[PDB]
């Protein structure tokens, strides 16, 4: 059948305000392979999010990495919104620097 | 077992004609192939298929088409035959590795359909010299006059096909330009021969004009047929 | 290198 | 994935050993196959090689050895007899699942006649008056049967026949000519006994 | 240690959308080294790890033609499956196959496997005897017998025990210098206030390679299995990995908690105290 995607939003390096970094949005455990992954800044879709090639695991579930270059401030908000046929509503998971 | 059946076995078509060679398979193999065989070229792939509904050009697709209606069969269509396509075709079914072949299909593409002709067969009896000092008898069957060389020579002794003591030219020879000849031997003891109780018969099945083919008129129709010649054993007086 | 698969 | 057979024809003597040469060109290790084609039919597999042991044993004393070095897959049989006479094909597969075939090698294995008695008998068609035809039989498998050097005349290539009465193999060549005259002696000038069909008084 | 060579194969039909998207991804010891994607501009096999560049033009050509062949093969299985399950014609479906070999340090084949899945559900699979199949459902039976009818098992076994193992050995050569890469995690613990006078201690493991790692929390000798949360290890994006684990402890008594990070790149298991 279909599997619900699991999402994790985090950055490549230790988050520092005013410093360049990479915001990651790792999505796993989903099947079918079709899926829409959008990353949001202050609620607005980022212009160009890089998507890795798609792979799948031993349990048949697909996975994929989405990332963007960013410089976090004190008050900006980042989120990742994923739409998949396994959900009636797209899920948006915000970035938590302590997660 | 691994059966693959091609139909027809033979075909005498004319340029511009429509020819359909078909392959039936009970091997339940996913892949199927259609090859043609010619001297100096071994076998060469024309079209193959990965399953019902699949078809893909081989090394020499030009001039041919194919259809894979179902698992069991794969056809090679010749919407417009050219004499270049005269040859022997074989389909094979395969399971990913080794292929299984059908028994082939002779096809002759002629520029004219009136050169075709049935064979004249006559049975030459054994010389008494052979029979005298060697106690053996070589009956010799000779088939002359047929054109499209799609013939099968067989021997029948007292109503049953015989194989032992039989040697038939492999390939048909060419006398004139639209005439082929083929011969065969059948050797038996002298006893078996002088025995007037024994009947011998040479048969030459000639593959020619299809019933659904048209023929001008007067001259008989060079349709497939068996032509035979016989000899009866006899005493040496 | 890869295998040559055989349909189902 | 390519393959070729450099020897178009191979003629050996019964009881001899045999080797059929096969070369393949290819950047990886391909699948390799050997098939036999008898007189008027399709091909039959003798053996294949997918991977592993380079020496594979097949049907009827046949066996091959894959040599990556030499890029070869030669076929062998320690001892062949008449029935091994046929056309042998080497084949290969790599990219595709279809097989690419070599041009082929026709194998002629000469049966050995213990006591040749090379004769050239005269036979006639009792239905066709004055119908020529000479039968050259019981000769050696090594000797050479002459052919025609013009139109109108015809001679057949050697052919082997075998009777179910112990060893009874025997070569044969048939000839006939439209020529007004010219009998068997004149046509098969190189033979032996030429018995006359002249009936024996009784 | 043991090494493996494995190709992950995916085919998804897109009705109305045209011909299925086909993709092949190869892995050596779990690291991607080759990939083929039909939905690219010039779909061809291309190297995915820098050491795969030492393979000439022929390699890429050969694997591309093969992939192009494997592609049509699956194009047909997709269709065959619709019949086996009498399913809609306009529905999108997926076939996944994992095929490869795991060989030991002594070069012996520990495992050979070819597993199929349709729409995320095991379909068929080669038993460890490399001689028979185990169908999943009544549709898988049709293929089982059909594959047994073409002696597919014999030929799959030949690949698995020979070709696969032989090519594994070859990639290990070109890749030892990179495949052995090891990167120790730099660990650390953070402190997060909680109500009810409680607290969260998060132990982090970052920058490590490969992904295999293990984090545990310890309360006076014993490791807390209870209310301890830990996220899936995840990719940093540069070839390194991250992962953390946390536990909830009452305030004023966290110093009795130790984190332990077990990674193969460490001379010894790190040990962290707030
Ligand atoms: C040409 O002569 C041959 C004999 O030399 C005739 O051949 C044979 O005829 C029979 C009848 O069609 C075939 O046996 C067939 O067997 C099937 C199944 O057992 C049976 O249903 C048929 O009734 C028949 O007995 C036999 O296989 C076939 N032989 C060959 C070589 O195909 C043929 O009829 C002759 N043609 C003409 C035009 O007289
Ligand atoms: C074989 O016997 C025939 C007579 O039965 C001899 O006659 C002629 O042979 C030639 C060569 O095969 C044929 O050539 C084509 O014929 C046309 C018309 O006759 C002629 O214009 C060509 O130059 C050419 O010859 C010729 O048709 C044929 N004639 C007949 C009546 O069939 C032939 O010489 C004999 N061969 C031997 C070796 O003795
Ligand atoms: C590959 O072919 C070579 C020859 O091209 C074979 O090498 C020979 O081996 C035998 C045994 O030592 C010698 O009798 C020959 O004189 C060698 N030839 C040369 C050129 O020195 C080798 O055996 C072949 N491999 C296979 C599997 O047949
Ligand atoms: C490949 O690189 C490795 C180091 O990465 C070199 O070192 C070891 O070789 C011995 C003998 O084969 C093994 O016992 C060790 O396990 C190897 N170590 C590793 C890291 O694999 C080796 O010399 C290199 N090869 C070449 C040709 O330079
Ligand atoms: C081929 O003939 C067999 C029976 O001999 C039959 O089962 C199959 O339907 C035939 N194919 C065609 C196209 O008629």
């Amino acid at each position: 059948i279909q599997k619900t995607p699991q999402i994790q939003v985090y950055s490549r390096h230790p988050p520092e305000n005013g410093k360049p970094n990479i915001l990651n949005c790792y999505v796993t455990q989903f099947h079918p392979p079709h899926i829409e992954i959008q990353m949001l800044k202050n609620g607005k879709k980022i212009p160009k999010v890089e998507m890795s090639d798609m792979s799948f695991s031993k349990d048949w579930s697909f996975y994929i990495l989405a990332h963007t270059e960013f410089t976090p401030t004190e008050t900006d908000t980042y989120a990742c919104r994923v739409k998949h046929d396994s959900m009636a509503e797209p899920k948006t998971v915000y970035w938590d620097r302590d997660m | 077992e691994a059966a693959v059946t091609q139909s027809p076995r033979n075909k005498v078509a004319v340029t511009g004609g429509k020819v359909t060679l078909s392959c039936n398979q009970t091997n339940n193999h996913n892949n199927m192939y259609w090859y043609r065989q010619d001297t100096g070229h071994g076998l060469r792939l024309i079209h193959y298929s990965y399953g019902a509904g699949s078809t893909e050009k081989g090394d020499i697709p030009d001039g041919y088409k194919a259809s894979r209606p179902s698992q069991e069969n794969f056809s090679l269509i010749l919407e417009l035959a050219t004499p270049s396509q005269t040859s022997v075709y074989f389909c094979a079914s395969g399971g990913g590795g080794t292929l299984y072949f059908g028994a082939g299909t002779r096809l002759s593409v002629l520029e004219d359909l009136r050169n075709v002709t049935p064979p004249k067969v006559s049975l030459f009896e054994p010389s008494k010299a052979e029979i005298a000092n060697k106690q053996k008898a070589t009956l010799v069957c000779l088939a002359r006059g047929f054109f499209p060389d799609h013939v099968e020579l067989s021997w029948w002794v007292n109503g049953k096909e015989v194989h032992s003591g039989v040697s038939t030219d492999p390939q048909a020879y060419k006398e004139s330009n639209y005439s082929y000849c083929l011969s065969s031997r059948l050797r038996v003891s002298a006893t078996f021969w002088h025995n007037p109780r024994n009947h011998f018969r040479c048969q030459v099945q000639f593959h020619g004009l299809s019933e659904e083919d048209k023929w001008p008129e007067g001259s008989p129709k060079p349709v497939t047929q068996n032509i035979s010649a016989e000899a009866w054993g006899r005493a040496d007086c | 290198e890869q295998y040559k698969f055989y349909s189902v | 994935q390519s393959v070729t057979q450099p020897d178009a024809r191979v003629t050996v003597s019964e009881g001899a050993s045999l080797q059929l040469r096969c070369k393949y060109s290819y950047s990886a290790t391909p699948y390799l196959f050997w098939y036999v084609q008898y007189p008027r039919q399709g091909l039959q597999l003798l053996l294949k090689y997918y991977s592993g042991d380079p020496v594979v044993q097949g049907v009827n004393g046949f066996e091959a050895e894959f040599s990556k070095s030499n890029s070869s897959f030669h076929l062998r049989k320690a001892s062949v007899h008449w029935s091994d006479s046929a056309v042998y094909f080497c084949a290969v597969s790599g990219f595709a699942s279809a097989l690419t075939f070599g041009s082929g090698t026709k194998v002629i294995v000469l049966p050995y006649i213990q006591n040749p008695e090379p004769a050239v008998y005269a036979l006639k068609d009792p239905r066709s008056q004055d119908s020529t035809l000479c039968l050259f039989t019981d000769f050696d498998s090594q000797i050479n049967v002459p052919k025609t050097m013009e139109s109108g005349t015809f001679i057949t290539d050697a052919t082997v026949l075998d009777m179910k009465a112990m060893d009874s193999k025997s070569n044969g060549a048939i000839a006939w000519s439209n020529q007004t005259s010219f009998t068997c002696q004149d046509i098969f000038k190189e033979t032996n006994a030429t018995y006359p069909s002249s009936d024996v008084p009784c | 240690g043991p090494h493996s060579l494995r190709y992950f194969v995916t085919a998804v039909s897109r009705p109305g959308l045209g011909e299925p998207r086909y993709m092949e991804v190869g892995y050596v010891d779990d690291t991607e080294f080759v990939r083929f994607d039909s939905d690219a501009e010039n779909p061809r096999y291309e190297p995915r790890a820098r050491w795969m560049e030492q393979e000439g033009p022929e390699y890429w050509e050969r694997e591309t033609q093969k992939a192009k062949g494997n592609e049509q093969s699956f194009r047909v299985s997709l269709r065959t499956l619709l019949g086996y399950y009498n399913q809609s014609a306009g529905g999108s479906h997926t076939i996944q196959v994992i095929s490869g070999c795991e060989v030991g340090s002594d070069g012996r084949l520990l495992r050979g496997y070819q597993q199929y899945a349709y729409d995320g559900c095991d379909y068929i699979a080669l038993n460890e005897d490399l001689k028979t199949w185990t169908a999943a459902d009544m549709a898988a039976l049709i293929t089982k017998h059909k594959w047994e009818q073409a002696g597919e098992a014999e030929r799959l076994r030949a690949y698995l025990e020979g070709t696969c193992v032989e090519w594994l050995r070859r990639y290990l050569k070109n890749g030892n210098a990179t495949l052995l890469r090891t990167d120790s995690p730099k660990a650390h613990v953070t402190h997060h206030s909680r109500p009810e006078d409680k607290v969260t201690l998060r132990c982090w493991a970052l920058g490590f390679y490969p992904a295999d790692i293990t984090l545990t929390w310890q309360l006076n000798g014993e490791e807390l299995i209870q209310d301890m949360e830990l996220v899936e290890t995840r990719p940093a994006g540069d070839g390194t990995f991250q992962k953390w684990a946390s536990v909830v402890v009452p305030l004023g008594k966290e110093q009795y908690y130790t984190c332990h990070v077990y990674h193969q790149g460490l001379p010894e298991p790190l040990t962290l105290r707030w």
